[PDB]
């Protein structure tokens, strides 16, 4: 009555509440009340009626037509981080009303937090199938594709959303990572210039970004830095760096600024360009690490624990040290050992951050240096690096036995990775067993497949110190 | 499904060396130095001989050394078919075939369409460019000995209802970067409007099939001996940007990735091969590559040697798939075996002349999962169909 006739929402509500107590059998009572919670939100309490309500059994042939029960269980589930139990539901929703878009995207969703991640492809592919005007479904499908590895069709997607609804802000930021992200493989995998292009079309997105909707996650900046490596990576279309895109990008964005880290370094948006005759790349490096820093701990945010802080010191650290690395300048080392202790007191568990406090650690002393790579290694067995960058402290001081030692137990752990090899020729070529040195410059640079700088040029020169007065002769094809 | 099976054989299919292999949904077309273009039907019956379902043609006294065909639906309507060749004697012979009425036999009917100042053009290579969008009409790509590709435009009605009569457009040509100009040994045209010209220096260069402006050129290395390195054939990747050059040092074949987007190296397809006896070398082929195709789907690289191996490989790991070895006595019928040539030298292992891969649906085959195909023709005069095992 108050439902239909008398038009009183409260009453009505109290009333279908104080029904299903007593009945629990009837589907009206139900759907009215968890109706009236999923609008409010709380999912948590439609849950708790839907549940109810499926427990019971009591409307076995009611549910047989109608599943919102089960979606809503499910979704309460999804929102709640616990996707793996939604799965249950939405399957079994989907086996009622298989037309039902939103548990399709919902379940796709809750496969992607279970790597299963094809499997997302389909389901939200299906999605879409049924309603093409799903923007979601489509954003949802782009990501996993990127995931799996298409980017073609994935950006073919995100970008045919980005242009249907510019308005939003996941849909761009997804565009930019699945860019990026692109940027970074295709770099990888050796097609070096398509990286750049792909790096400006990304830049230049954010750009937009920040223009456009001045929209700030605290993911964007971290993009943006990934990118920029790019630039001073691979130097020879350094040139092709967008200063202007960038200062634009830097401009419009509001940072309430950090005068300890920005004193280290000596940046600043006014500061860095100011100065003349520095190459492109120590300015892609300067944008790098304001980039990095201007990264926002947003309003409204709640970080969990505070590992995000130390995350942001952390990507500063590794960008400071970065830029201290390409120029050999001692600021960056200062800013980039100052970083990873603002981000160590933050953490402390995290072995990623004592290896780069290691590296910047190598010359000013070993000892902490060596400490904080050994750290590393017992705080991540299973990392490669940790090793490999003590060896070449080892080597640094000239213990050559230590290092051959340490580059031993990586051939042992990962014989995979070209490093070990390359460093345990290098040992070799300096210890004058040269043959066999070359042998392993040349099996360093196979295993490379091109991925190191260090493995190609070691290997053309070791190529020629043994090939250019051994007497060859031009017929010699090998 | 990387795992090749052989169907269907000719053998004696021609009087001369089969230089070149094409084919599409209705049939195979394989031409030969004996100037004879032969059809070749695609939709067999079981155990049904290849050769009675063969048709052949007349075309040029020196002999044919390339062949192409096209076969679109035009209009709603109508049906297209056409197969373009080029004779020894340099001249681009155009032929439309149509089946017979209820025989279902093959008619030949030579099209003329280049005027007398093109005609005086020796042309090497050909490739047909379908109507995929690219512009709507479909075209005609050529090179010359003089290192030039010709691009034209093939327009089979007249001013848009519709009646048979075909005129092929001249939209421009493509002059080799480098001088003096070499000799354009062979052509491709991708899906995205791309030209890749080939010639005979190691240099390929990448051009606009739409606009006929050349973007860039690059070349292959170890130039120590100048008459060594020579591109035998190049092909462009579906799927990606990518494009396989196969080229020889001397003795050797090798096949070279390039990315097209800025047009860079990305990779180089080699396998253990023969050099200096007991050593072992990095080429693709002992002997030189003829000729490469892509599957469909652009994951696998089908390389056809003159060493007589037909080499499968994945492009996106750049290792080796698969092998397979031609022999003289892989035909199914005795009687067209050819063991030794009119020499008397051996041809137990005859090179590959050709290859090409056949789309799924083209070669129909009883009781099979319909599935990709491939088809190459080898020196011993042979014809040879496979498919590809696999589902759907």
């Amino acid at each position: 009555i108050y439902c239909h006739y008398y038009k009183d929402h409260l009453r009505a509500f109290k009333c279908y509440f104080k029904a299903f107590d007593l009945d629990a059998g009837d589907y009206t009572a139900a759907k009215y009340i968890t109706e009236t919670y999923a609008s409010k939100p709380n999912w948590q309490a439609a849950s708790s009626i839907a549940s109810r309500l499926i427990k019971g059994e009591k409307a076995k042939a009611e549910l047989r037509s109608n599943n919102w029960p089960f979606r809503v269980v499910g979704i309460a589930h999804l929102e709640k981080q616990e996707e793996s139990d939604s799965i249950e539901w939405f399957q079994s929703a989907l086996r009622v009303d298989p037309n039902d878009v939103e548990s399709w995207v919902g379940l796709g969703q809750a496969y992607h937090a279970c790597g299963r991640i094809e499997a997302s492809i389909k389901v939200f592919d299906k999605a879409i199938q049924l309603r093409p005007s799903h923007t979601f479904a489509q954003y949802f499908k782009a990501i996993s594709l990127c995931d799996v590895g298409e980017y073609l069709e994935s950006l073919d997607i995100l970008e045919k959303v980005c242009q249907e609804a510019a308005t939003e802000e996941s849909f761009q930021i997804g565009l930019v990572e699945v860019l990026m992200r692109c940027s970074l493989d295709l770099y990888s995998q050796g097609f070096l210039l398509k990286s750049v292009s792909i790096a400006k079309d990304t830049i230049e997105r954010i750009k937009i970004i920040i223009s456009e909707l001045k929209c700030e996650n605290q993911q964007v900046w971290i993009y943006l830095s990934q990118v920029l490596r790019l630039f001073i990576w691979i130097e020879s279309k350094v040139d092709t760096l967008p200063v202007e895109s960038l200062v634009s990008i830097f401009e419009n964005s509001q940072f309430s600024g950090s005068e300890e880290i920005d004193s280290v370094d000596n940046i600043k948006i006014d500061t860095l360009l100011d100065s003349t005759t520095d190459d492109n790349v120590s300015i892609a490096c300067k944008f790098l690490i304001l980039a990095s820093k201007y990264s926002v701990s947003d309003q409204k945010f709640t970080d969990i624990a505070g590992t995000v802080r130390a995350s942001y010191w952390y990507n500063i650290g590794i960008s400071e040290l970065t830029a201290f690395i390409t120029l050999k300048e001692p600021q960056y080392r200062d800013a980039a050992i100052f970083a990873f202790k603002k981000s160590i007191q933050l953490q402390s568990n995290t072995s990623e951050t004592w290896i780069g406090l290691g590296i910047a650690t190598m010359d000013i002393n070993f000892r902490v240096s060596q400490h904080c790579f050994i750290k590393a290694t017992a705080l991540e067995p299973k990392a490669t690096n940790t090793w490999f960058n003590l060896a070449m402290l080892g080597l640094k001081k000239k213990d050559t036995e230590f290092a051959q030692q340490v580059l031993n137990k990586l051939q042992s752990l990962a014989p995979q990775d070209s490093s070990p090899w390359l460093g345990m020729a290098l040992i070799l070529e300096e210890q004058g067993d040269i043959i066999g040195s070359s042998k392993l410059f040349a099996h360093s640079f196979i295993l490379s497949n091109g991925r190191s700088k260090a493995a190609q040029f070691m290997y053309a020169k070791n190529v020629l110190e043994n090939h250019i007065n051994n007497g060859d002769d031009e017929r010699d094809i090998e | 499904s990387k795992v090749f099976i052989a169907t269907a054989n000719a053998g004696k299919a021609h009087d001369a060396d089969i230089f070149s292999v094409s084919a599409c949904n209705s049939f195979t077309v394989s031409c030969s130095g004996d100037g004879y273009l032969k059809v070749w039907d695609n939709k067999l019956l079981d155990n049904e001989n290849p050769k009675d379902k063969s048709y052949s043609h007349f075309v040029h006294k020196s002999g044919l050394h390339h062949v192409d065909v096209l076969q679109a639906i035009e209009r709603d309507a109508f049906e297209l078919c056409l197969v373009a060749t080029t004779s020894f004697s340099g001249d681009l012979l155009f032929y439309r075939i149509t089946r017979e009425d209820e025989t279902k036999k093959v008619i030949f009917e030579k099209l003329d369409l280049l005027d007398s100042d093109m005609k005086k053009h020796s042309f090497w290579a050909l490739k047909w460019g379908a109507s995929n969008d690219r512009l709507l009409s479909h075209r005609l790509v050529a090179t010359d000995v003089k290192g030039t590709t010709y691009i034209w435009k093939f327009h089979p009605f007249a001013d848009e209802t519709l009646n048979w009569s075909p005129t092929l457009e001249l939209q421009g040509t493509v002059e080799s970067p480098m001088t003096p100009s070499q000799f354009a040994t062979s052509v491709d045209i991708s899906e995205r409007g791309l030209i890749a010209t080939g010639f005979n220096n190691g240099t390929v260069q990448i051009s606009e099939l739409s606009t006929l402006r050349p973007l860039y050129n690059f070349e292959s290395q170890h130039s120590m001996i100048n008459n060594s390195n020579s591109i035998r054939s190049v092909k462009f990747s579906p799927q990606g940007s990518l494009l396989a050059i196969a080229h020889d040092s001397n003795s050797f074949g090798c096949i070279t990735l390039y990315e097209t987007e800025f047009g860079e190296r990305i990779g180089s397809l080699s396998v253990p091969t023969h050099s200096s006896q007991a050593s072992l070398g990095e080429f693709a082929h002992s002997s030189w590559v003829m000729s490469l195709s892509f599957n469909d789907s652009g994951e696998t690289l089908c390389s056809a040697g003159w060493d007589g191996k037909l080499r499968f490989w994945d492009v996106k790991t750049k290792e080796r798939i698969t092998t397979l070895n031609m022999h003289c006595d892989d035909i199914e019928i005795e009687e067209d075996i050819l063991a030794v040539d009119e020499h008397g030298d051996s041809l137990a292992e005859p090179g590959v002349f050709d290859v090409k891969f056949l789309k799924k649906g083209w070669r129909s085959g009883m009781g099979a999962d319909l599935n990709e195909s491939l088809c190459c023709v080898c020196l011993d005069r042979s014809i040879r169909w496979f498919r590809e095992a696999g589902g759907k």
